[PDB]
């Protein structure tokens, strides 16, 4: 934790600061309760990539687990005019909000409207509506059945296929979308 | 020798003070406000 | 010398004389004038915001 | 000091040193007779036929005997008191070179009147008058203590000499390096 | 697909210095490097070129002076293949070059990867080093190689893109400007020893030793008066508002002289340590 | 070789020109560009703060807006509307017969221009204005260029007919620029012609249907009796009769000499 | 550094909007939204003042003083006169009248507050200039350490209508910010003259110069931020209202015996 | 000052630039055609007399 | 963050609205220039603009 | 003496010449610089390279072509007319016969004294990899000149984008005192007089210090006046949060 903390501070590279805060979520997979408190402290900065990395790193451990309050941490990240911050926030919302509908979380109503709202709106970012369409299919993936399970009781240990597919997601528009590797983390219930 | 002690006397009032600001303040952010 | 015209001190016993420079000090304690005026007002106003 | 230039025969080197022998008599400027010892001048000439005036006054500074050099010269250059006046300076100038690092390793510059009185063959009452004539003529700069009878000088022209001189100057740099292990290690950790 | 140009720290500074002098004055230069199509792009060395009467054009390139530099730049490795040219222009809302318009088409016949770089600010640089390049399109952007897969595309959000007058279309048919800079190990340590904040280097031990000690005559001389300046700054504030409200119109007045006099005490504490740090060799 | 030097000279870059409107600080001067609106510029190098001050022509930068070269103060065509010639022209043989009067005039004029320390040891001040009046064209031109010839000071011809016109504040900027030219070059003497039109006391010494007369009467009084006078420059006026002028300018302290030209 | 640096321009402030935001007017005439300095908020920020701006970035720089020096309506100003005070004998009658009307209101005026009256805003002078007027008043400014500004009756005289009183507005406006200031008026009868005839063209300005001079004196209340000394040369039937102890206090006439 | 020339174009813009060897002090005179830059307004070289602003309605009879 | 946003602003003047257009434009009079048709901002209503209405134009 | 001001672009590009060709210790690159040598402060606005060949085993073997400089100068005439040849630079600390002789070839196209620059390709130790030296005779004597780094406005701003107190000086001061001790020991082995005579005079600058101790504590007491300000600053640090601490109890009633 102390190593990844100094990498995102001393170094001035935004891509490295983004990769450092995402790498912290893989160490915190055991404890999902303290993840929102750590990423919220790093969510306040002058760099967009720092807020972009803490957005997806929050949804890694909080996807198949509880603690619905992590959505409120991702709420100010959606209003960010930056394009790639909104996209990583939409994907992070789709991971935590799986099976959270029907009088469980109040934020399931606001996320369902943003499916067609960001795409049809010309005021939003180009990459924001591209991830909103992807986030719409994550909650309904496998016919609203499969979910992202990483470090749970069913596997018993760290899933190799699930941890690698999330690393490949950190690179999207820099080369060509790598999101095809995410299919390894979807298991039905 | 005595002059150097007066510097620490004024600095002794820091750690007992700056830390005591946020001390009560944790109830403001947790509780809901109008 | 009693009127602070000439600066010096004499010796009545041996009939001698000594050297006396005009400045005996510089500005040091003057900073306490702004210090005593602040702690007699600012401190009193802090009690008003408490009650 | 120039090797490649001034190419002359051996006989002309003695006549060239003859002008150098009479040049250092009546004045002390530009070091002393010891400067020509390092240069290939004094070692390239002969020690007789009045060519030893550079050698005689070189060791006469520590000995302090004027009659040794007076017997080897003529009446022309021995009738001028300036020769004996400026010769006493180089006797003290050797002691003046000891005011940087020689004995005391504490970097304390102290020179009394008794050390320069026996070396320069001059009485005590003329010590005060000797310092006044040195500063007035531009030979040296500084001040002297008339209370405790001490001398603290100013910038001078130290010679090219070595050995005990460089030995004491390198030991001072060790004290600079010893303080690196004393004051430096404390500030580096803090 | 569109190329991603990686300009070294040495070549980026030369192109800014050559096109520096004057707003109206236009110049021209040549860029060297070795890279392959699609990735691997780079810029090694750049140097200015002789200007003809037409200013920026294809005929202004002199191969006589260029061939002589090839044998000169080969000894130090500066000799490479020409990757394009860089130019300087006063600048406008669109088409920064008032002379060069279709001459880039003549550049594409010699090299397909050659581009023309134009400096927008002309000594207006705010520190971001924003430069503009150009690439010939002509017939394209319909069922062809897909450019906007690389970095920072879909420019023209609202009315602000780059110059802000170009927005979407940019110069010609959305050339999709892509520029990146990189530094090496030798370039990293050299710039930090030359220009970072202010250059005190060339003597490392004499930096704070000469400035905080031997400079006291021009800095801290008459320190008793210098201490009175610290009082006048506090008297300018503390004497005004003692009520912690709005009367004399002040708020941070106690913190105005707090940070200003903090360095004065700090600098006096630094020279205090350096005072004993002179090492006069006293001991006993 | 000279052709190549002309090729290298065409690559040079010129600069702008302006005058300081206001002095904000020592390193900052508020100026006015001749090629554009008002700007506030800095300093670059070789800036002499003694010779450069508020109201001095500067060299503006087109890009960074800085001051490079210091230029003398010029607004109106001081080399056209005002005649400036080196020393004098007319010799002493034409002014002959006035030697008795000229000998007394050179002592209060030529002496303070050459050796100002003559009257400093005495404790007095040299006179400024000297009135030479007579028939038109007789003695006005001769005595003008003869005084500047024997002293060595430059000949300044600034007739009073270039003052009163129809313009907004013409007479205000004529005296200032005339005072600025005499301030730059000390060895100079100002001469005028036909000063009867710019004078007169009216009644209460105000303005009635004459705009440029009163501004001339007061400004000429404030220059000599002000804080900064011309010690190296003498003011000379020419008219037909002294009774046709304003007695305000004929009082001691400005015009100390009335000399008739017969 | 990027707010000011080397480049600077001139602009006129109009109205603000938000913190670090305001609408100004540049020299070219086109308005721009600049960034108000964090120091200037409400009281420190002047509602209408000529300020400094940035060439391109267009950011607020500093508040420029309302300089009255220009090529039109030129009013001379003296800096550190060299005349020694009390250099002419027989002034003992005036020497007591000068201190109370000059030195007291600019220094000791707090004594008038103990009395309960406002300090005198000026003094009237009579008699031709040159006797205890020119050299005397210029020597008093050195004793009071005040700015001596020359505004005469034959000054600010030019053919543009309205700048004469407009320049008067700018001088006394700056004189209110700086207390140590002295404005001397020589030959006020040129100003005190009224219109006995309709002049059509040419000079219409006889009655305009009294509007702003009386507005800064008879218009406002009694307070002295500046010393206005009106010296009357020759006047008989002229009653501009500058006379009487309405604002100025003492009436000093040069002794004829 | 001495080695620099002061030129004023038809654009109401005065440019202060040092003199160049290509132009001569006798060739630079008022009411003359001196070719300069349109943008930088820099003196290049003088032009021969063609349009002198002849002030028409002027009777010329030899 | 507010430094880069405010310092890079080119500036904006004040003008009066003349008439509104059904094409989502508006005619605003400019004092140094004159009447010039501009485009209504996305956050500003075109129908709320009345005659002689004070607005800000970039 | 004179002064030398080198732009950071010249020193940055000179080191790059070593890495590109992977030059060994047997070859040393030589190049030229441009600027104005007329004034007392030498300013270097430009730099180039030359195809210089040299043998390491033989100091009498060197190759330098001046025709490449002629064709290069004609190209600069169409670019910048104010750029003239002010000197040249070479790589490596060692000064051999090949480096000292070629200095005269550049004197033909240089009116003033050509500037001598010794470039360190290994950048080992302290700062300033390239020292500025001047050639003067009484045997050529190379004297050190003050080296300052100053560039134009646009050049200094562009460098900040590439990279985007008391203890610092003490770390470099400890290694400086130890390096001076080795310079005396290494010089002793070379002899078995000129430098030793100068160092003894420089080192010349508690007998008179018995009464000079009082002024040391007098300056420290004036520093303590600033420490009293630090106490006032500490007193003001105690006032700051009390403004916030009293507002804490005010929010208890509102909430």
């Amino acid at each position: 934790v102390k190593r990844l903390l100094h990498v995102a501070v001393s170094d001035s590279n935004d891509d490295v600061r983004r990769a450092a805060v995402i790498a912290l979520g893989f160490v915190l997979l055991r404890d999902y309760t303290t993840v929102p408190r750590i990423v919220q402290l790093l969510s306040k900065s002058h760099n967009a990539h720092v807020r972009c990395g803490t957005a997806f790193a929050l949804g890694i451990a909080c996807a198949g687990k509880g603690l619905q309050s992590a959505i409120d941490v991702l709420d100010p990240l959606t209003k960010d005019p930056v394009d790639f911050v909104r996209q990583a926030a939409m994907i992070a919302l789709s991971m935590i909000l799986i099976q959270q509908t029907e009088k469980l979380n109040p934020q399931v109503a606001d996320i369902n409207k943003n499916f067609l709202s960001v795409i049809t709106n010309k005021h939003q970012e180009g990459l924001a509506k591209f991830g909103a369409c992807v986030a719409q299919g994550i909650m309904n993936a496998g016919g609203r059945n499969v979910t992202i399970q990483l470090e749970n009781a069913d596997t018993g240990t760290l899933d190799t296929k699930s941890v690698v597919g999330l690393v490949m997601f950190s690179q999207f528009w820099y080369w060509f979308p790598l999101a095809h590797f995410l299919s390894l983390s979807f298991t039905p219930t | 020798q005595v002059f150097d002690e007066r510097i620490k006397f004024a600095n002794q009032l820091h750690d007992e003070y700056l830390v005591s600001m946020r001390y009560p303040e944790d109830k403001k952010t947790q509780q809901n406000e109008k | 010398i009693l009127d602070k015209i000439f600066y010096g001190v004499l010796d009545q016993g041996n009939g001698w004389l000594y050297v006396y420079e005009t400045p005996n000090q510089d500005a040091t304690y003057d900073s306490a004038l702004e210090l005593v005026g602040q702690l007699n007002k600012v401190v009193d106003q802090l009690f008003e915001k408490a009650s | 000091t120039l090797e490649p230039s001034t190419s002359i025969t051996l006989a002309e080197r003695q006549q060239l040193a003859y002008d150098l022998s009479i040049s250092a008599l009546l004045g002390d400027k530009i070091y002393n007779f010891g400067e020509l010892l390092h240069h290939p001048i004094m070692e390239t000439i002969v020690n007789d036929s009045n060519y030893d005036w550079l050698f005689q006054l070189l060791n006469a500074l520590t000995v302090g005997d004027f009659d040794k050099f007076d017997s080897l010269i003529k009446v022309q250059i021995s009738k001028i008191p300036i020769l004996a006046q400026h010769e006493s300076f180089l006797r003290q100038k050797i002691c003046l070179m000891t005011l940087i690092e020689t004995v005391f390793v504490k970097n304390i510059r102290m020179l009394s009147f008794e050390d320069i009185s026996k070396a320069t063959h001059l009485p005590k009452d003329n010590v005060e008058h000797l310092v006044m004539r040195a500063i007035s003529l531009g030979l040296l700069k500084g001040s002297i203590d008339q209370v405790n009878e001490l001398v603290t000088i100013s910038w001078v022209q130290p010679r090219i000499i070595s050995g005990d001189q460089i030995t004491k100057m390198k030991d001072r740099l060790v004290e600079w390096n010893d303080q690196v292990e004393k004051l430096g290690k404390k500030m580096e950790a803090r | 697909t569109k190329e991603t140009v990686y300009i070294s720290s040495i070549a980026l500074l030369k192109m800014l210095k050559h096109g520096r002098a004057g707003v109206p004055m236009e110049v021209m230069g040549l860029m060297l490097g070795e890279f392959v199509d699609d990735y691997t792009v780079n810029v090694v060395d750049v140097f200015a070129m002789p200007q003809s009467g037409t200013g920026v054009s294809v005929e202004a390139v002199d191969d006589v002076f260029q061939a002589k530099m090839m044998d000169m730049l080969k000894q130090t490795g500066r000799d490479q293949m020409v990757v394009g040219w860089y130019h300087s222009h006063p600048g406008f809302g669109c088409w920064l070059s008032s002379v060069d318009v279709n001459t880039q088409k003549s550049f594409e016949q010699l090299n397909s990867r050659a581009v023309a770089v134009v400096v927008d600010p002309i000594q207006s640089v705010k520190g971001k080093v924003v430069i503009d390049a150009f690439r010939l399109i002509d017939t394209g952007a319909l069922i062809n190689n897909l450019e906007p897969r690389q970095t920072t595309s879909n420019t023209g959000l609202l009315n602000k893109a780059n110059i802000q007058a170009l927005i979407h279309g940019l110069n010609r048919h959305y050339y999709s400007l892509n520029i990146d800079y990189h530094k090496t190990a030798k370039e990293t340590k050299m710039l930090m020893n030359l220009h970072k904040e202010q250059w005190q280097s060339g003597l490392k031990m004499y930096d704070y030793e000469e400035k905080e000690e031997s400079n006291l005559a021009a800095t801290k001389s008459m320190v008793k008066i210098a201490e009175q300046y610290s009082k006048r700054i506090e008297e300018e504030k503390e004497l005004t508002e003692e009520e912690l409200k709005t009367r004399y119109v002040g708020r941070q007045d106690p913190k105005k002289h707090l940070s200003e006099t903090a360095d004065e005490t700090l600098e006096n504490n630094i020279v205090s340590v350096l005072t004993a740090g002179v090492n006069s060799v006293a001991i006993k | 070789d000279k052709t190549e030097n002309d090729i290298k000279a065409l690559q040079s870059i010129g600069q702008l020109i302006g005058e300081v409107m206001k002095e904000l600080s020592e390193e900052k001067y508020i100026v006015k560009a001749s090629s554009g609106p008002r700007y506030i510029v800095g300093v670059r190098n070789s800036v002499d703060r003694s010779k450069l001050k508020k109201g001095v022509r500067v060299t503006l930068d087109i890009t960074t807006l800085t001051i490079m070269r210091i230029l003398p103060r010029e607004t109106d065509p001081l080399v056209y509307n005002m005649t400036s010639f080196e020393q004098g022209e007319i010799t002493f043989d034409g002014i002959g017969g006035l030697t008795e009067q000229i000998r007394e005039l050179r002592e209060v004029i030529e002496l303070p221009l050459k050796n100002p320390e003559i009257f400093q040891r005495v404790g007095i001040k040299p006179p400024k204005g000297v009135l030479l009046y007579g028939p038109p064209g007789t003695g006005k031109t001769l005595l003008a260029k003869a005084v500047a010839a024997t002293i060595g000071a430059n000949f300044i011809f600034s007739p009073a007919s270039g003052i009163v016109d129809k313009y907004i504040g013409e007479s205000a900027r004529i005296i200032r620029e005339m005072f600025a030219y005499a301030k730059e070059h000390e060895p100079c003497i100002i001469f005028m012609d036909e000063v009867d039109a710019i004078g007169g006391r009216r009644f209460s010494e105000g303005t009635s249907a004459d705009r440029e007369i009163q501004r001339t009467l007061m400004e000429l009084l404030t220059q000599m009796d002000g804080f900064d006078n011309l010690g190296q420059t003498k003011i000379i006026m020419a008219t037909n009769r002294p009774d046709t002028l304003d007695p305000a300018l004929l009082r001691p302290g400005r015009l100390d000499r009335k000399v008739e030209i017969p | 550094k990027r707010i000011q640096s080397v480049p600077l321009v001139i602009g006129q402030f109009l109205e603000p909007i938000d913190q670090n935001t305001g609408i100004v007017s540049s020299t070219t005439g086109m308005s721009y939204v600049v960034r108000i300095l964090s120091t200037l908020d409400r009281e420190l920020l002047k509602p209408s003042m000529s300020v400094a701006l940035h060439r391109h970035s267009n950011a607020l720089v500093d508040i420029l003083p309302p300089d009255s020096d220009s090529s039109i309506s030129v009013m001379g100003e003296n800096e550190k006169p060299d005349v020694t005070y009390a250099d002419v004998g027989g002034l003992d009658m005036q020497k007591q009248e000068i201190r109370e009307a000059v030195e007291l209101p600019l220094v000791q005026a707090d004594l008038y507050e103990q009395i309960g009256i406002d300090p005198p805003r000026g003094v009237l002078l009579y008699g031709p200039p040159g006797t205890g007027k020119t050299m005397l008043v210029k020597a008093v400014a050195n004793s009071t350490k005040a700015a001596f500004i020359r505004v005469n009756g034959s000054e600010f005289v030019h053919k543009y209508l309205g700048e004469g009183p407009r320049m008067v507005r700018d001088v006394f406006r700056l004189a209110r910010e700086n207390a140590p200031s002295i404005i001397f008026i020589d030959e006020v009868d040129s100003i005190a003259t009224k219109r006995f005839d309709a002049q059509t063209g040419s000079d219409r300005e006889v009655q305009r110069i009294l509007i702003e001079l009386l507005t800064q004196m008879d218009g406002f209340d009694q307070s002295t931020n500046v010393k206005v000394i009106m010296a009357t040369n020759r006047a008989d039937t002229l009653d501009p209202a500058l006379l009487r102890p309405g604002r100025l206090d003492r009436k000093i006439e040069f002794p004829s015996l | 000052v001495g080695k620099a020339a002061v030129v004023k174009t038809s654009s109401r813009q005065t440019v202060f630039l040092p003199m160049v060897g290509l132009v001569d002090p006798d060739k630079l005179k008022p009411n003359d055609l001196v070719g300069v830059n349109k943008d930088s307004y820099l003196i290049l070289d003088t032009l021969p007399s063609e349009f002198d602003s002849r002030v028409k309605a002027m009777e010329v009879d030899e | 963050k507010d430094e880069l946003r405010l310092l890079q602003e080119p500036g904006s003047y004040v003008g009066e609205v003349i008439k509104i257009v059904s094409d989502k434009k508006v005619l605003v009079k400019v004092q140094p220039e004159g009447k010039y048709i501009v485009d209504v901002a996305k956050d500003i209503n075109v129908k709320d603009l009345k005659a002689s209405q004070r607005v800000c134009l970039r | 003496h004179e002064k030398v001001t080198i732009a950071p672009l010249v020193l940055l590009s000179a080191l790059d010449h070593y890495e590109r060709t992977q030059t060994k210790e047997n070859k040393r690159c030589v190049g030229v610089i441009l600027g104005d040598a007329n004034s007392s402060t030498i300013r270097v606005t430009n730099s180039f390279a030359l195809p210089f060949e040299e043998d390491e085993k033989n100091s009498d073997v060197w190759f330098l072509d001046h025709n490449y400089i002629e064709n290069m100068n004609e190209m600069c005439k169409k670019i910048n007319a104010k750029e003239k040849l002010i000197g040249w630079y070479h790589s490596g600390p060692k000064l051999r016969a090949s480096d000292l002789k070629i200095n005269e070839l550049f004197k033909k196209y240089t009116q003033n004294n050509p500037l001598l620059l010794i470039v360190d390709v290994k950048q080992q130790g302290v700062g300033l990899p390239t020292d500025a030296y001047v050639a003067i005779e009484q045997e050529k004597t190379f004297l050190h000149l003050p080296c300052t780094i100053e560039a134009e406005e646009a050049e200094e701003i562009g460098v900040e984008h590439l990279l985007r107190i008391r203890l610092t000086n003490q770390l470099k001061s400890l290694k400086g005192l130890q390096s001076k001790l080795k310079d005396v020991v290494e010089y002793l082995d070379k002899v078995i007089h000129t430098i030793l005579g100068k160092l003894q005079d420089v080192f010349n600058l508690n007998n008179l210090q018995k009464a000079l101790t009082v002024k040391t504590n007098d300056e420290l007491m004036v520093i303590y006046i600033s420490n009293l300000v630090r106490s006032i600053i500490a007193f003001d640090d105690l006032i700051e949060n009390k403004i916030q601490n009293k507002k804490i109890q005010e929010q208890r009633v509102k909430d």
